[PDB]
């Protein structure tokens, strides 16, 4: 009887918060961090050479030809983690590309001289952040048959971000 | 707590006010042309560098110029007090 | 390829990882030029018993297709495995244009260690003239349908 | 890489002309534009255009950084600079922590580190607890960071509370934006010490201060936010803290109030422009540049990224006109063409409207063998050169066959889920049929004549295409590194593994009846301190415990290890073919390595096992192959099993043997004469095997040899290598927040054991030649294979790098090479 | 105030609010933002709207609005360590918008 | 014992709602507003005499 | 489960516990077995010997 009527007390204590609260509140505010569960990521050197590789392949199945621009976003990924060992690790691929299996091959081999050579340069230097994905605009049309269907297409004028900046000097006070 | 290496941070007004002291220490060190060269003792911080940081794998209470600070004043200080009484 | 045993331990990632390295170093790999290394342990776990078949049933399927799996669980590569420049670590399936062979290490309690090595099929059957070549690839075929 | 800029955008900027990403400056009527720094900024941002931005040493927070949202695109802009950011996410998965992995392998520059933590902003606790995570030492489990920039984003959707519903996720939601994200920035100032590092905040403000409709608290939120403007002059952490506040345009992204991407387009036409995800983050991102920087450690900054939204009267309006004329085009056009496609289905008639629909065509699974496709012969002769000839065929080695029996399945569905991480459609009707959900129904099916597969449950037709979407979701939970589900294990309980406790009595316990012989053993094993009495009216004999004998209590105890790599839940041999008989005999492990065995033997192109007896003679066909420890159900049996006297088989020591295997497989299946050998590697068994199978080959002691491995796991295996501490602990990897799916770590940088699993492992191995005189498939050729034993210890547990014999070799002086290599 | 006096209300409708009710917290710099800051803001703002949120949904005639009247201030942080009184009192702005 | 870890469990709970808001706010949002504590004030017709 | 009580004891903090009617028990026995012969090592082996 004394702890159930204690147990009483504290009831008619604890309703008061949720009655001034709500509940939504009261589960959102339960505390979740927990020093345990963190989970740091740092071995991007074993990642560069993943990624080489990866990148290795993809160009040769033609899955990403030059002109892409993918193809140059992660080529300025890789030389933002270019480390002396991985000069060598695409030195020998490039080295061993048997250009005599077809042409993607040859446009394989000279990538990845050019991306060499680059490396070779920005080693040693600071790594930088160079967006160069393709901007795009909202197009939102209605289907002929009715349907609202939003598609994020490319711009045609503003494909860099070079040329973004211009666009945002142009502004709307004089739009 | 004589660490292994210590960071030094350039911050906001003050921090420039402190990368500036550093800079302005030239030391002459005469070369084979004996020109009273007044050069820089870190080549490493400029009007850019943000923060410079300082190592030593003993520990920096053993980095000569972090010692003897230490030294001499442990020294005046027991000097000091002594000569309080 | 090197088919890891990669038991997810404490020493054994250390020390498969350092043998791999030291032999490939003393057998004089073209430097820049690791093996990959499969962990299936990940995804299959650890059969205390037979983790040799499953990790030679995925040597061979490599072989066979020339993908690479990957440790889909790599969450981060223990920092101390850098200094093994003969090896690499994936974390995503790369299909590549063909395996020459793969290596199978295997570790096991009171030091009986394994390794084999499985090279690819094709250059087997180059070892033979054109005629028995032609005449098995038919009974092959008809096994196949039979089999099938 | 590095161009140079002649031409600063500043000059392009049109006479007083406002751009679109402006800094705003203060002055006592209030904030304006500014050209000279919004100038600036510009031209720091068409460097980082063409040249870009560095992060290098720059410690961040980043908060509310979702998947599809803003602050995941600043992240991959943080870590490709050379960030050191710390991350959160009000809810913590693995599919969170796995996209964020794929984001720092994807743009990790060199330098850089991530971390993911949980971390509810709306807690006083979490963000007391999150600061010291971050600014306390290594040594006492922190991180010795020193915070250089935050990002505090995190937003909760609310929507529809108008003035009067103000509820209690508006209040959450108004403690989550403003209340306590002030605290999170009390709090690390309170951990700042030094004034030289100041932590540049950036403020996710807003030009939409309750000028749109129903959203709750999240004005009142965002605009008490630029207090701190103010704020940073009249307190005392004008060095500490440098307020750097963002006002975030329309962002047609998704999640926060993307509510409204079919607008973007509609608004755009003003001359007004919105940006992308990516767009949003490269113009916050510019509020890094080290020029910039110095600039927020002195004066407050506010940055102004809307883009010219602010020179439209009642937004509000327009925006409520545009949908509306976008939906009422929207349903007209739905309408009229519902309309007119009934009338013509009225006019026509509905006999031939049905025919313009196509008549599309449903897909099937395809289930193949598909041996190894075959080059064709001068194909081959350039993969590989004059090596014609050249070797002996009867002594290669060649991996005709293999088969397996896994927490995957076959090697099939396991080599899919593996390389692909999703069943294809046919390793999806495959796991079904080997996890029981469908069975191959034939016949009558309810009168009607049926030849197709059925729901197992129900017994009801199913198409091939619903086998994925109405399974697929139970067979990956019931498959692969899972909890243990005790009914695999005849009741083992990992949460009440039950042990019984030696226990004197006390007082003599009450008299209870029982068997003669039973009470004569009674007697005979406890001496004096019991009694035993005849029943003359029945015979048998009551006995009575006295007081000072030993009994035996049952009690159980919470286990750690709770996950381990079942064999698919619902596998079962009779879907295979084993008669019922052998099943109901021999240990769970012999079921695996026939059920492995078998379709081995198929992956060779052999259906019958006497099949090799047409080319080979009886006495070389062998079975090399054996376990590790397998029997384990048996061995319990006959150790902890008969001590209690549970009713167990007579004759089970027959199979809790190691060869007992290799037996079953011979009398079952080959009833060969073969070499019978049985290795034991406990854990690399299955690889000496192979050893043992070639040594035997080229030996010429056999043909075909049978090699492979297998294994059972149970619970008295699970205990023993626990208390080894040799697998991961199942409750530790749980406060940890590692899910069952990824707690078998290899390779990882806080892998912490390993994670056991059960089944087996077949290959055939034969000779090459009779390989392809048989015309089998030859799927390998095992070159090398060998052994070591590593070097003297007192250890038997820890490894050694004995196996690198294999590779030692001469190397005194290489003038004349050897010539043997060419 | 919105019953009826039948059962215990009052009949009442508001013709003007004047919420001016708040607590004197100081010495809470923004490090310091305590209890007592939180509650002042539960005081001042968000159950401030609520009253508001709540005369409204009792009001049923749009002929007899509410003149609300709000003690807004013309320092938004510019004085030195009042806790949340800043983003509590211009907080109150918004409705001009709403 | 079983009211007394319930109690147990109960206190876990609220606890961590005081952890969360700290005392002061606790103790200020205890409500107070009472119908029967009104007081109206109406007879002017007598003061002004 | 339920079948059992436990009961601390707070001069001490270590429980009481009572076996309730229904649970199941474990109680030794020895049967007189056949066996009675094997080759041993001879008696009196030792490896310290060794
Ligand atoms: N996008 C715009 O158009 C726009 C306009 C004006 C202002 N803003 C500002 O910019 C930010 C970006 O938001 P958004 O609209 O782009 O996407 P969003 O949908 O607002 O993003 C919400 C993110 O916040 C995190 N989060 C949610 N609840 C949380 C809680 N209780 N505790 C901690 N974290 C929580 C979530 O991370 P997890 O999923 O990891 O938990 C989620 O990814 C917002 O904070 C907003 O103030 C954006």
């Amino acid at each position: 009887i004394k702890e159930k009527e204690a147990s009483a007390v504290l009831q008619k204590e604890l309703d008061l918060w949720e009655a001034e609260h709500g509940e939504f509140y009261a589960k959102g505010i339960q505390p979740t961090f927990s020093a345990l569960k963190s989970r740091t990521y740092d071995s991007y050197w074993n990642w560069a050479r993943q990624d080489v590789l990866s990148m290795y392949f993809d160009i040769i199945f033609g899955k990403l030809t030059s002109v892409d621009r993918e193809t140059i976003n992660q080529c300025i990924q890789i030389m933002n983690r270019a480390n002396p060992t991985l000069i060598k690790f695409m030195q020998y691929h490039i080295d061993h590309c048997p250009e005599y299996k077809g042409e993607t091959y040859k446009l394989a081999k000279r990538l990845g001289q050019q991306l060499i050579d680059n490396c070779k340069q920005v080693l040693t230097e600071d790594p930088v952040y160079k967006d160069v994905s393709r901007i795009t605009g909202p197009k939102t049309k209605v289907s002929a048959k009715g349907n609202i269907e939003y598609e994020e297409t490319q711009k045609d004028s503003v494909r860099k971000f070079e040329q973004y900046v211009y666009e945002m000097a142009q502004g709307g006070a004089m739009t | 707590n004589n660490p292994n290496e210590l960071t030094i941070h350039f911050g906001g007004a003050k921090g420039r006010a402190i990368r500036d002291n550093y800079i302005g220490m030239m030391f002459e060190t005469i070369g084979e042309d004996g020109a009273l060269k007044s050069e820089k003792i870190f080549k490493d911080i400029d009007e850019t560098t943000t923060s410079y940081t300082f190592v030593s794998p003993t520990g920096l209470l053993s980095a000569t110029q972090f010692t003897q600070p230490a030294l001499t004043l442990m020294e005046k200080a027991a000097y000091e007090d002594i000569k309080s009484k | 390829v090197a088919s890891f045993h990669g038991t997810s331990t404490v020493a054994n990632d250390k020390n498969e990882s350092a043998t791999i390295n030291n032999m490939m170093k003393h057998l004089g790999r073209s430097e820049g030029n690791p093996v990959f290394g499969v962990f299936q342990k990940y995804l299959t776990g650890h059969p205390k018993g037979a983790a040799g078949a499953w990790m030679l049933n995925g040597a061979i399927q490599i072989l066979e297709s020339g993908l690479v799996p990957g440790n889909r669980n790599a969450d981060n590569v223990d920092k101390l495995l850098e200094q093994y420049e003969y090896v690499l670590y994936p974390s995503r399936s790369i299909q590549t244009d063909g395996i020459k062979a793969v290596s199978v290490t295997s570790f096991g309690f009171g030091q009986k260690g394994a390794q084999a090595v499985v090279v690819h099929p094709d250059y087997l059957f180059a070892v033979l003239d054109r005629s028995t070549y032609e005449e098995y690839a038919t009974k092959v075929s008809a096994r196949n349908k039979k089999t099938y | 890489d590095k161009t140079s800029i002649i031409q600063p955008v500043s000059s392009t900027i049109p006479s007083q002309t406002i751009p679109f990403l402006h800094i705003q400056k203060k002055t006592k009527d209030g904030w304006e534009y500014n050209k000279k720094l919004s100038s600036l900024y510009l031209d720091g941002l068409e460097s980082a255009a063409i040249n870009g931005l560095t992060f290098k040493d720059k410690y961040v927070l980043v908060t509310g950084a979702g998947a599809g949202s803003i602050g995941a695109e600043i992240l991959q802009g943080l870590i490709s600079g050379g960030a050191k950011v710390i991350v959160t996410t009000s809810r913590f998965s693995k599919k969170v922590t796995e996209y964020y992995q794929n984001m720092y392998a994807r743009y990790g520059a060199a330098g850089s580190t991530l971390i993911v933590v949980p971390f509810n902003q709306g807690s006083k606790q979490d963000v007391d607890a999150l600061v010291q995570y971050i600014y306390d030492e290594p040594k006492k489990g922190g991180l010795g960071w020193d915070l250089d920039a935050i990002i505090p984003f995190a937003a909760i959707p609310e929507n529809g509370n108008g003035l009067d519903n103000i509820d209690s996720k508006s209040e959450f939601a108004h403690r989550i934006m403003l209340t306590n994200l002030l605290r999170l920035l009390g709090a690390v100032k309170s951990k700042k010490t030094t004034d030289t590092r100041p932590a540049q905040c950036i403020l996710p403000l807003s030009p939409n201060h309750g000028t749109f409709g129903f959203d709750g608290l999240y004005s009142e939120s965002k605009i008490s936010l630029e207090t701190l403007f103010n704020r940073w002059y009249s307190e005392d952490w004008g060095s500490k803290l440098t307020v750097c506040g963002a006002v975030i345009g329309w962002t047609r992204g998704t999640g926060l109030m993307s509510a409204n991407n079919i607008i973007a387009e509609g608004i755009e036409k003003l001359g007004v422009r919105t940006f992308s995800q990516k767009e949003m983050a490269f113009n916050i991102l510019g509020l890094l540049t080290p020029e910039i920087v110095q600039l927020c450690q002195e004066e407050p900054v506010m940055a102004d990224l809307n883009g010219g939204l602010q020179f439209i009267d009642n937004l509000k309006d327009f925006t409520s006109k545009l949908r509306t004329d976008l939906l009422e085009t929207a349903d007209i056009r739905r309408a009229v063409s519902i309309e007119s496609a009934i009338e013509q289905k009225v006019v026509n008639g509905d006999n031939v409207d049905a025919n313009y629909s196509k008549v599309m065509v449903e897909p099937r699974a395809n289930m193949k063998f598909d041996f190894p496709t075959l080059k064709s012969y001068d194909e081959i002769k350039q993969i590989a050169p004059e090596l014609e000839g050249m070797l002996d065929l009867e002594n290669v080695v060649v991996v005709t066959g293999f088969a397996e029996v896994g927490p995957w399945g076959n090697s099939r569905t396991r080599w899919e889920m593996e390389a692909y991480g999703e069943f294809s459609l046919e390793g999806a009707i495959e796991m079904a049929w080997i996890m029981g959900f469908i069975k191959y129904h034939n016949g009558n099916l309810k009168g009607k004549p049926y030849s197709g597969w059925v729901d197992a449950k129900t017994q009801t037709p199913i198409d091939e295409k619903d086998i994925k979407s109405k399974y697929e979701e139970e067979i990956l939970e019931h498959s692969g590194i899972r909890l243990i589900e005790p009914e695999l294990f005849n009741g083992y309980d990992p949460k009440k593994k039950q042990m019984i406790q030696e226990v004197v009595v006390q007082h003599d316990l009450e008299p209870f009846e029982c068997s003669k012989e039973t009470a004569e053993q009674y007697k005979h094993e406890h001496g004096e301190k019991c009694e035993i009495f005849e029943i003359e009216e029945s015979g048998e004999y009551t006995v009575r415990i006295l007081k000072g004998a030993t009994l035996y209590v049952p009690k159980a105890l919470r286990f750690d290890r709770l996950v381990a790599g079942q064999i698919p839940t619902g596998w079962d041999a009779r879907t295979y073919g084993i008669p019922e008989d052998t099943i109901s005999q021999v240990d769970p492990i012999t079921l695996y390595v026939l059920v492995a065995t078998v379709e081995a033997l198929l992956s060779a192109g052999i259906t019958d096992p006497y099949e090799f007896y047409k080319y080979v003679h009886v006495s070389e066909v062998g079975n090399c192959s054996g376990s590790g420890m397998g029997g384990v159900s048996a061995l319990r049996g006959m150790f902890k099993d008969r001590y209690a006297d549970k009713p167990v088989q007579n004759d089970i020591l027959q199979e809790s043997f190691i060869n007992t295997m290799s037996a079953w497989v011979n009398m079952l299946l080959l009833s060969s004469s073969g070499p019978i050998k049985t290795p034991v590697g406990a854990c690399a068994t299955a690889v000496e095997s192979v050893d043992i199978g070639i040594e035997t080959i080229l030996s010429g002691k056999a043909k075909v040899v049978l090699v492979g491995g297998y294994d059972d796991f149970q619970e008295e295996g699970s205990y023993e290598f626990a208390n080894m501490n040799a697998t991961s602990n199942s409750i530790e990897e749980f406060k940890h927040g590692r899910t069952p799916k990824e707690m078998s770590r290899p390779t990882t940088t806080t892998r912490n054991g390993f994670m056991e699993a059960q089944g087996s492992g077949i290959q055939v191995i034969m000779t090459a030649d009779l390989a392809l005189k048989m015309g089998v498939p030859i799927h390998a050729v095992l070159a090398m294979t060998a052994t070591a034993t590593d070097k003297i210890g007192r250890s038997v547990p820890a490894p050694g790098k004995g196996i690198l014999t294999t590779a030692r070799e001469h190397h005194g002086n290489l003038k004349y090479p050897s010539p043997l290599l060419n």
